[PDB]
C-alpha cells in the first residue's frame, strides 16, 4: 500500500463532498514529490500532504492511520525517508489558514499520549477526539471535519 | 521597534555580526537586505537561514532571544553596504517593521590620499551675478574627510555644503564641497582656499579672482 | 528574469494625489503577494503596504501614517500593481519600490502566519511632495587651467546649479566620453534647490584641440543643456 494509494484514499471523501477539485489527489501527489511533508514525531512519523489552495473550494482535513509504516520523504532535508503511520491531508484555501492548521497539527503530534491513542483507537473514536480538539481552536472554525474523513489503511 | 547599530567595521577577510533587536524577534524570523548607494535593496537572508540563489555562502542568519543576526564571514570590499533587518510587528504602526540600518565599512583596503581640485566661479556665473567655488575631492580611502574653507587667511564657517563621501568604482571614495558667495565677495578677497584633511594630513588648494 | 518597473513618480503639491504603477514580468504575478516599500532621501527603508494574492484573499495591510490616504490594488490581467496616493504630505517624499513578496513559515518553530520577505525589488520611482515649483538647472563650465592639470592629465567639469526636483543625469560628448568621468552626488542647499558637479580627467596635450561638452538632462523640467567647456587662458 503505497504513497499514492494513501493520498487517493484520503482525498476520496473530500472529492465526494466536492470540497476540492476532482483531480485533487493527483495534484497532492505531484506536490508531495516536489515539496515533501514527512515529519518525525517522537515515536512515529507523520505526513501532512497537501497542494495549492487554488484547488480547494472549502476547507477540510482528512486523517489516516497506517497499520504499518510507509516511507515519505522529509519535510526537512534528510538522506533517509520518514516512516509514517499518521497522515493529515489538508484541503486549505488560504496561506493564513494553512499556517494556523499546521501550528495546530504540530501541537497534536507533540502530544505523545494523544498520538499514542491515535494508533489504537477506532475510526469513530478518532473522529470524536479530533473533533473535540478542533472545536476548541476558534481559528479552526472554518475547517470541515466529518466522520467519513477518518480511516485506517492497509 | 527594531533596533540596529548605525555603523560597524570589519577588517578585510574577517567575520562581522550585524544584530537587530526587538520584541517581535522572540516569535518571528528576520529577513535581511543589503543596499549599496544608488541601487535597490537586495534580499540576503530570509526565514531561519535561507539564502536566495546568487547570494554567497559567506552570509548567514541566526537568532537568539529578542535578537537576530546577519553574519558575514571573510568580509570583502564589495560587502560594504547598508544592512537592514525586517520582521513582524503585528501590533505597531508598521506590520512589517525595518530596523534603522547598519552601514558596514571594511577596513584594511589600500590607503589613498585625496586628489583635490578647486574651481573658481566661471565668467558666465559671475555675469549672471552669482558665484560658487567648487571643491572636488576624489580617489581617497578610508572614506572620511574633513573639509574646511578659508577666505584669504581666515576660515569660512557658513555658506558651505559638503556631500558625504560616496564609493566610486575602484573602491576609492569621492566627495564635493561648494562655497556660495556673491560676485562682490569673490572680487573683494585676495583668495579662497579649500582645505581637505584625510588621516591627519591636509591638502589645500587656492583660487584667486586675479587669475 | 524577474522584472519590476515602477512608474508615475513626480513632483506634486501637498494635498495632491498621485498614482504609481509597477509592471511585473518573469514570474506568475497572480500567485504573488506584492508590497510597496519607500525610502526618503538619505533615510531608511519603510514598508508602505502589501496586497495578498487573490487566492490568499486579496486583502491589504497598510502602514499607520498612510492608512486612509493610500490604497493598493492590482490588475492581474495586466500584471500590474498600483499605489493610489491621496492627501499627500511632504513627509511622503521618497523613492517608492514595488517588491515581490514571498512568504515563509517554519513547521517546528514558526508562529502563524509566519514571515513575509521582499525577494525582488524594482528600481524605484521618485515621489517629491513640495509646495515649491519645478526649476531647470543653470549649467556652468568648470574650466581647466594650470590650477588643474597634473602633468599629463587635466580635470575639467560642469556645474549643474539650482534645480528642482531630482534627478539630473550627465554625460560627456554625448556619451562617447566615459572613462575618467565622475559625476558627484547632488547637494540639497538650504534654498531647497539641488546642485551637483561632473568632472572628467583627460589628456593635457588634447586641451587645445579636443572639444568637451557636458550633456545635462533634467527630465522633471523637459530641459537638456549641452555646455561646451573651454580651456582658460591661464
Amino acid at each position: 500500500v503505497t504513497q499514492e494509494d494513501i493520498i487517493r484514499a484520503l482525498a476520496s471523501p473530500l472529492i465526494k463532498d466536492g470540497m476540492v477539485d476532482e483531480d485533487f489527489a493527483e495534484k497532492v501527489i505531484e506536490q508531495e514529490s516536489r515539496y515533501p511533508t514527512g515529519l518525525q514525531a517522537k515515536g512515529v512519523g507523520v505526513a501532512i500532504p497537501h497542494t495549492l489552495g487554488d484547488y480547494v473550494r472549502d476547507n477540510a482535513i482528512s486523517v489516516g492511520i497506517l497499520d504499518k509504516p510507509v516511507n515519505f520523504e522529509g519535510w526537512y532535508q534528510s538522506p533517509d525517508p520518514v516512516p509514517v503511520r499518521v497522515v493529515f491531508m489538508l484541503a486549505i484555501r488560504t496561506w493564513d489558514d494553512i499556517v494556523n492548521v499546521l501550528n495546530w497539527i504540530k501541537d497534536v503530534i507533540l502530544d505523545e499520549e494523544f498520538m499514542k491513542r491515535l494508533l489504537t483507537m477506532s475510526d469513530e473514536e478518532i473522529y470524536r477526539q479530533i473533533y473535540t480538539r478542533i472545536s476548541k481552536a476558534p481559528q479552526l472554525s472554518g475547517i470541515h471535519f466529518k466522520r467519513e474523513y477518518v480511516r485506517h489503511l492497509g | 521597534e527594531l533596533t540596529q547599530d548605525p555603523a560597524v567595521s570589519v577588517a578585510l577577510g574577517q567575520t562581522v555580526r550585524i544584530t537587530c533587536q526587538g520584541d517581535s524577534l522572540r516569535s518571528y524570523y528576520a529577513s535581511w537586505y543589503q543596499q549599496k548607494p544608488g541601487q535597490a535593496p537586495v534580499l540576503l537572508i530570509y526565514g531561519k537561514n535561507n539564502r536566495p540563489s546568487g547570494v554567497p555562502d559567506r552570509f548567514s542568519g541566526s537568532s537568539s532571544g529578542n535578537t537576530a543576526s546577519l553574519t558575514i564571514t571573510g568580509a570583502q570590499a564589495e560587502d560594504e553596504a547598508d544592512y537592514y533587518c525586517n520582521s513582524r510587528d503585528s501590533s505597531g504602526n508598521h506590520l512589517w517593521v525595518f530596523g534603522g540600518g547598519t552601514k558596514l565599512t571594511v577596513l584594511g583596503q589600500p590607503k589613498a590620499a585625496p586628489s583635490v581640485t578647486l574651481f573658481p566661479p566661471s565668467s558666465e556665473e559671475l555675469q549672471a551675478n552669482k558665484a560658487t567655488l567648487v571643491c572636488l575631492i576624489s580617489d581617497f580611502y578610508p572614506g572620511a574627510v574633513t573639509v574646511a574653507w578659508k577666505a584669504d587667511s581666515s576660515p569660512v564657517k557658513a555658506g558651505v555644503e559638503t556631500t558625504t563621501p560616496s564609493k566610486q568604482s575602484n573602491n576609492k571614495y569621492a566627495a564635493s564641497s561648494y562655497l556660495s558667495l556673491t560676485p562682490e565677495q569673490w572680487k573683494s578677497h585676495r583668495s579662497y582656499s579649500c582645505q581637505v584633511t584625510h588621516e591627519g594630513s591636509t591638502v589645500e588648494k587656492t583660487v584667486a579672482p586675479t587669475e | 528574469e524577474v522584472q519590476l518597473v515602477e512608474s508615475g513618480g513626480g513632483l506634486v503639491k501637498p494635498g495632491g494625489s498621485l498614482r504609481l504603477s509597477c509592471a511585473a514580468s518573469g514570474f506568475t504575478f497572480s500567485n504573488a503577494w506584492m508590497s510597496w516599500v519607500r525610502q526618503a532621501p538619505g533615510k531608511g527603508l519603510e514598508w508602505v503596504g502589501r496586497i495578498k494574492s487573490k487566492t490568499e484573499g486579496g486583502t491589504t495591510d497598510y502602514a499607520a501614517p498612510v492608512k486612509g490616504r493610500f490604497t493598493i490594488s492590482r490588475d492581474d490581467s495586466k500584471n500590474t500593481l498600483y499605489l493610489q496616493m491621496n492627501s499627500l504630505k511632504t513627509e511622503d517624499t521618497a523613492v517608492y519600490y514595488c517588491a515581490r513578496t514571498g512568504k515563509y513559515y517554519d513547521f517546528w518553530s514558526g508562529y502563524p502566519p509566519g514571515e513575509e520577505y521582499f525577494q525582488d525589488w524594482g528600481q524605484g520611482t521618485l515621489v517629491t511632495v513640495s509646495s515649491a515649483s519645478t526649476k531647470g538647472p543653470s549649467v556652468f563650465p568648470l574650466a581647466p587651467s594650470s590650477k588643474s592639470t597634473s602633468g599629463g592629465t587635466a580635470a575639467l567639469g560642469c556645474l549643474v546649479k539650482d534645480y528642482f526636483p531630482e534627478p539630473v543625469t550627465v554625460s560627456w560628448n554625448s556619451g562617447a566620453l566615459t572613462s575618467g568621468v565622475h559625476t558627484f552626488p547632488a547637494v540639497l542647499q538650504s534654498s531647497g534647490l539641488y546642485s551637483l558637479s561632473s568632472v572628467v580627467t583627460v589628456p593635457s596635450s588634447s586641451l587645445g584641440t579636443q572639444t568637451y561638452i557636458c550633456n545635462v538632462n533634467h527630465k522633471p523640467s523637459n530641459t537638456k543643456v549641452d555646455k561646451r567647456v573651454e580651456p582658460k587662458s591661464c
